[PDB]
């Protein structure tokens, strides 16, 4: 078909293409490179090659494939790693058994050779069917025990022939359907547009909370499944607790993890740890791989993969939402992806907008961030998914400051603001209460008042205490500790016992390993009322530090509170909490004498 | 079976007397066949001189030739180009330790040309994010301000800061010249098949410190060890672009196919630097923020992703490159993407220089990224991590100590403030102070490093556990 | 510094030999190898391929 013409760096023009739409990707030279075309002269398409072209020749066919940048959505893209563009770098290293990336290598995104058993569903030949409709579903693995096969939304027609149950590779036709009287196949898997946001029927308001576990995070900052979430990135701050909690311990039916352009040892790190983490559902006996996939690029990979990066795991987020699956994506750092982008503008010489950033930055990470959230999926049956995005940001000097972050702290709802001193004081999970904030708490109003209605009240009288005692340390720091009045120390106090029994949570160990919401609010219920109960005495009654000094069993048992296995059941959890009150309400009461 | 009988294959190689013009550094051709972006040419001027040159755009027949030290003297009517048969490649071979190179590959010793067991792509290969693994031991530079404090792990790229009249350079060659693996002293003297190289790879070099390392790693059993390259300022600038490429390829065939520890030591990256932004502008070419190019980014990140161990393989590469800070500034582009691509950095510090303090490495602003992993029970010594950090403390204690000394008095200062300073004191005098000639092993380091922390009781060593006070204090 | 310079006939005698002992491998297997690399070489520049760089 089409011709090399001219090649400099990685921008290839080829003659002779007439027919090649905007950004369809084409196969460039006889290494078939993966190309996309950015610009159109007629004839000659200017195509954006991604690996090196340091070999290509002038006179080198180039292929136009007739798609946009597609994901293949379908069974067998769960536990697999992937690059930017969906290569299969497991695959990839299998057939090759090469240390590096072959350039121009082509293994499916998909397993062609794995049979997967395949039932069909309610659809029946001659029914109508559209976009988004299940017709049939594949035992994927054990933990994803129904994976939804669709319709691709953009397709619809009247069914001709339905494949029976059985094993079918995904190479196989299992669908016909019939269209102003043209046929047409569909196998188990079909190709999306990655930037195009695959559609939904109705996108709803996110109430239902993201439950990761952090009891900081699920109390103080909670978030919604159908969120989006800002953490900085930055060394060192212990964003691998965060991840592993929202990959590990969340609601989410399935996890999305992409890699921008984390450097090589963190990626390293991350493709190790992931396979030896393991679920928590029926008392931890599945790994998380089951139930994740993930886009892995280190620092030096084609630019336009390192910019794909977020689009493909979007892309994948959005397919197993609108299976009804509850998804989260976490990004590994949206400024490599910025920066990517800032490259890309770069070699294309566009107009630097602010501080080398495109202008559409700001209209790029506000459209990928209204891609998440809660939405009733397309087609029947009726189901309802959601995609919540956690995406971390690194600016190069720390400053906070560059346009990406700001857009990002201004889309996001909650920003968990993560720290370096914390974390340098061995403060885990190291969350910056004093930065942090999370816009959806008067979303989730609704969710509590139907489960747990005192917990808004509860979180933010937590939220004042302390930030009254935060300004208090500086008040003392001032005048002198004698200063204080005795509320004032029983602020001081409470703040202290709360930010060493309440906010940090070991993680490691198994008592609060994953802190459930209902544990969460019975230890709001247990330290508020501490609060309360201290106050109104010493405002009634005698010095506080008689009081203190004697009450110290009740502060022991409140700390110890954080010690509660949540394996005991939540009901049980919830009486002896109710006894611990109990026995908590008394011994103040014989205190105060 | 080594399937490298494509050699023996014999491809035409073509003279072209077709110089349209000259332009700078750059000769155009116009008729040359079917083109393909970069080769490597060797044309000869009028007068018989032989010169090289680099091939650079590529379009419709369409070549332009950079040539190497410049075009002087070329016309239109007599000079001749002959095109090779493709890019750079180095000949690499086992023995290659114990050479010395020119910029170009060209040995520039005595001996012969290096006889190839394989000639080697110079750009490398995008490694799989599947196969890499994390730095997992410890390179002792035999330098008590980098072992004990700043551990270098096995695969770790940590740069050294330094200025334009600070001695960097020997500081480097007291590295190269002392650099091996703390397991033979570890494992009393019965590891041997771990075997260890060096690559060191000069650049913008000045003829006296070029001279001074090639005499001083001649005279020393580094140079059995050392695979060296050279690049004078004098010399083409590209081949000091080059130098850095077949540097980091040598070390990989080494590393990686001998299954050698080799440690890559770059020095001056801010020549490099400027050699980038002199062929950026050499096509037309927008210059970018401080004129250099905007993609020095990709090009340090190439060149230093070139290092660390990896799945599989046996070896491994510690990268050490060394960069002067045109201002003293952190702000500038070279040292803020070395450290944005790196894993920490070792500084080097004017005022600790003019103190008459060498090696003069400044302790509080230079962290390794990865020290956790150098320091262990097996790896190095246990007590290492503590010790250095308990130094650490008490340095900067001694430091703000020192600062205080002119506001409020020596009297003022508590018994912490004293001890600070002589520790301080005895620190940058004995312990920091090393001899350009002496190599410090890890266990000597840490003895010293014990020997001076000693200063203090027990009590007042806040930053090591008793667990290693119990142990480590009484000797 | 006399006992170090008295090591010079040493270490040069001692490099000599080893320089010799490398070098007599080195001949040995030019000789035997010589025949065998030129008739490659002759073979292969006196037999051209012809091809066209189109495809």
């Amino acid at each position: 078909y089409g011709a090399i013409y001219s090649v400099s760096g990685p921008v290839v023009i080829a003659e002779n293409m007439i027919g090649c739409a905007m950004y369809e990707l084409v196969k460039v030279g006889h290494d078939n490179l993966v190309g996309e075309v950015i610009r159109i002269d007629g004839d000659k398409a200017t195509i954006q090659v991604y690996e090196e072209t340091a070999g290509l020749t002038v006179g080198d066919p180039v292929l136009r494939t007739g798609k946009p940048l597609s994901v293949e959505l379908g069974p067998g893209l769960m536990e697999t790693i992937y690059d930017g563009i969906q290569r299969p770098l497991k695959a990839i290293k299998e057939e090759s058994q090469s240390i590096y990336i072959p350039r121009g290598i082509d293994t499916p995104a998909l397993d062609r050779t794995i049979k997967w058993q395949f039932t069909p569903g309610k659809f029946q030949v001659g029914d109508h069917i559209s976009g988004g409709d299940i017709y049939g579903s594949v035992f994927e693995n054990s933990l994803i025990s129904s994976h939804k096969i669709l319709l691709p939304p953009r397709s619809r027609g009247t069914i001709t022939w339905i494949a029976p149950a059985g094993e079918y590779t995904l190479d196989e036709k299992i669908l016909e359907v019939e269209f102003d009287g043209k046929k047409s196949d569909f196998t188990l898997y079909h190709t999306w547009p990655v930037r195009v946001p695959r559609p939904v029927t109705e996108k709803l308001s996110a109430d239902y909370p993201l439950l990761t576990g952090q009891r900081v995070l699920d109390a103080l900052f909670p978030c919604v499944q159908g969120g989006t979430t800002c953490i900085p990135g930055a060394f060192g701050c212990g964003k691998t607790v965060i991840s592993q909690s929202l990959s590990k311990y969340s609601n989410s039916d399935a996890i999305i993890y992409v890699g921008c352009g984390e450097r090589g040892n963190e990626m390293a790190e991350v493709l190790m740890e992931f396979p030896e983490l393991y679920t928590e559902m029926s008392g931890t006996k599945e790994p998380i791989m089951k139930r994740t996939t993930l886009v892995a690029n280190t620092s030096n990979m084609p630019v336009a993969a390192r910019e794909a990066s977020i689009y493909t795991g979007i892309t994948l987020a959005e397919y197993f939402r609108d299976q009804g699956k509850n998804v989260s994506m976490i990004a590994d750092s949206s400024s490599r992806w910025a920066e990517a982008l800032r490259e890309i503008s770069g070699r294309l010489g566009e107009m630097p907008a602010d501080q080398g950033f495109p202008a559409y930055l700001g209209a790029k990470l506000a459209s990928f961030y209204e891609r998440a959230g809660k939405a009733v999926a397309l087609g029947s049956p009726d189901r309802t998914g959601s995609v919540s995005i956690v995406a971390a940001v690194s600016p190069a000097g720390g400053d906070f400051s560059d346009p990406v972050t700001t857009a990002t702290l201004g889309i996001t709802q909650v920003f968990w603001g993560l720290d370096k001193k914390l974390a340098q004081r061995k403060h885990f999970p190291s969350i910056n209460t004093s930065v942090s904030y999370s816009k959806y708490t008067n979303v989730l109003n609704k969710f509590y008042d139907s489960n747990y209605p005192e917990f808004p009240v509860l979180r933010d009288r937590m939220k004042e205490i302390l930030s009254n005692a935060e300004e208090l340390e500086q008040v003392v720091q001032l005048v002198g500790k004698s200063a204080l009045s005795d509320s004032d120390k029983i602020t001081l106090d409470v703040a202290t016992l709360i930010k060493e029994d309440f906010l940090q949570q070991n993680g490691y160990s198994t008592y609060d390993a994953f802190c459930p919401i209902w544990k969460t609010f019975d230890m709001m219920r247990a330290f508020i009322s501490y609060h309360d109960e201290a106050q109104k005495a010493v405002a009634n009654g005698a010095n506080w530090s008689k009081l203190a000094d004697s009450t110290g069993d009740v502060k022991h048992a409140v700390s110890s509170s954080k010690f509660f296995e949540p394996s005991r059941g939540e009901k049980e959890v919830h009486g002896e909490f109710e006894k611990l009150l109990s026995t908590m309400q008394e011994r103040f009461a014989e205190s105060t004498d | 079976k080594k399937a490298v009988e494509q050699g023996f294959n014999v491809k035409p190689r073509l003279n072209y007397n077709t110089v349209s013009g000259v332009n700078g550094p750059l000769v155009i051709l116009e008729k040359v066949k079917f083109p393909r972006y970069n080769e490597i040419v060797n044309l000869t001027l009028p007068d018989g001189t032989v010169r090289q040159g680099q091939v650079l755009e590529i379009r419709g027949d369409r070549a332009i030739v950079q040539v190497f030290e410049g075009t002087s003297g070329i016309d239109v009517k007599k000079t001749t180009v002959e095109f090779t048969g493709e890019s750079l490649r180095i000949p690499v071979s086992e023995d290659m330790l114990g050479r010395i190179f020119d910029g170009s590959g060209r040995p520039i010793d005595n001996g012969p040309k290096v006889f190839a067991e394989d000639y080697l792509d110079i750009n490398g290969s995008p490694i799989n994010p599947y196969a890499r693994i994390y730095p997992e031991e410890m390179i002792s530079t035999g330098v008590s301000a980098i072992d004990t404090m700043n551990s270098i792990a096995r695969g770790q790229k940590i740069p050294i800061f330094s200025a334009s009249g600070l001695p960097h350079n020997e500081i480097a060659a007291q590295i190269c010249r002392q650099a091996g693996l703390v397991r033979p002293t570890k494992d009393v003297h019965d590891g041997h098949e771990e075997n260890f190289s060096i690559v060191f790879a000069a650049m913008g070099v000045n003829l006296e410190t070029a001279r001074f390392f090639k005499q001083d790693f001649e005279e020393n059993g580094s140079l059995e060890r050392t695979s060296l390259f050279l690049n004078l300022a004098n010399d083409p600038t590209i081949e000091r672009i080059i130098t850095p490429r077949l540097a980091l390829t040598t070390a990989e065939y080494l590393a990686y196919q001998t299954e050698r520890h080799v440690l890559t030591i770059l020095t001056d990256m801010s020549s490099y630097a400027d050699a980038l932004r002199e062929v950026s502008a050499a096509r037309e070419e927008v210059p970018g923020r401080r004129g250099y190019p905007g993609y020095m980014y990709t090009d340090l990140s190439t060149i230093y992703e070139r290092a660390g161990r990896v799945e599989g393989r046996n070896g491994s590469i510690t990268q050490i490159p060394i960069l002067t800070m045109p201002n003293d500034d952190i702000t500038h582009p070279i040292p803020d993407l070395t450290g944005y691509i790196t894993e920490g950095q070792i500084f080097v510090d004017r005022q600790l220089h003019n103190k008459g303090i060498y090696p003069p490495i400044n302790v509080l602003p230079s962290l390794s990224r990865l020290m956790k992993s150098a320091i262990g029970e097996g790896m190095t010594r246990k007590d290492h991590g503590d010790v250095s950090n308990q130094l650490y403390a008490k340095y900067a204690i001694g430091k703000d100590a020192a600062a205080m000394k002119a506001v409020v008095g020596e009297e003022a200062l508590s018994i912490e403030d004293k001890l600070s300073l002589e520790f301080l004191e005895k620190f940058e005098k004995t312990f920091i102070t090393q001899g350009a000639y002496e190599d410090r092993t890890v266990f000597e380091s840490l003895d010293q490093a014990w020997s001076l922390l000693r200063i203090y009781p027990k009590e007042m060593l806040n930053r090591i556990s008793p667990k290693i006070l119990d142990e480590f204090y009484d000797r | 510094e006399q006992k170090n310079a008295g090591g010079v006939g040493e270490l040069e005698k001692k490099a000599e030999a080893g320089v010799q002992g490398e070098l007599a491998e080195i001949k040995k297997i030019a000789e035997k190898k010589k025949d065998d690399v030129v008739k490659i070489l002759i073979e292969t520049v006196i037999k051209p391929s012809a091809e066209v760089h189109i495809n």
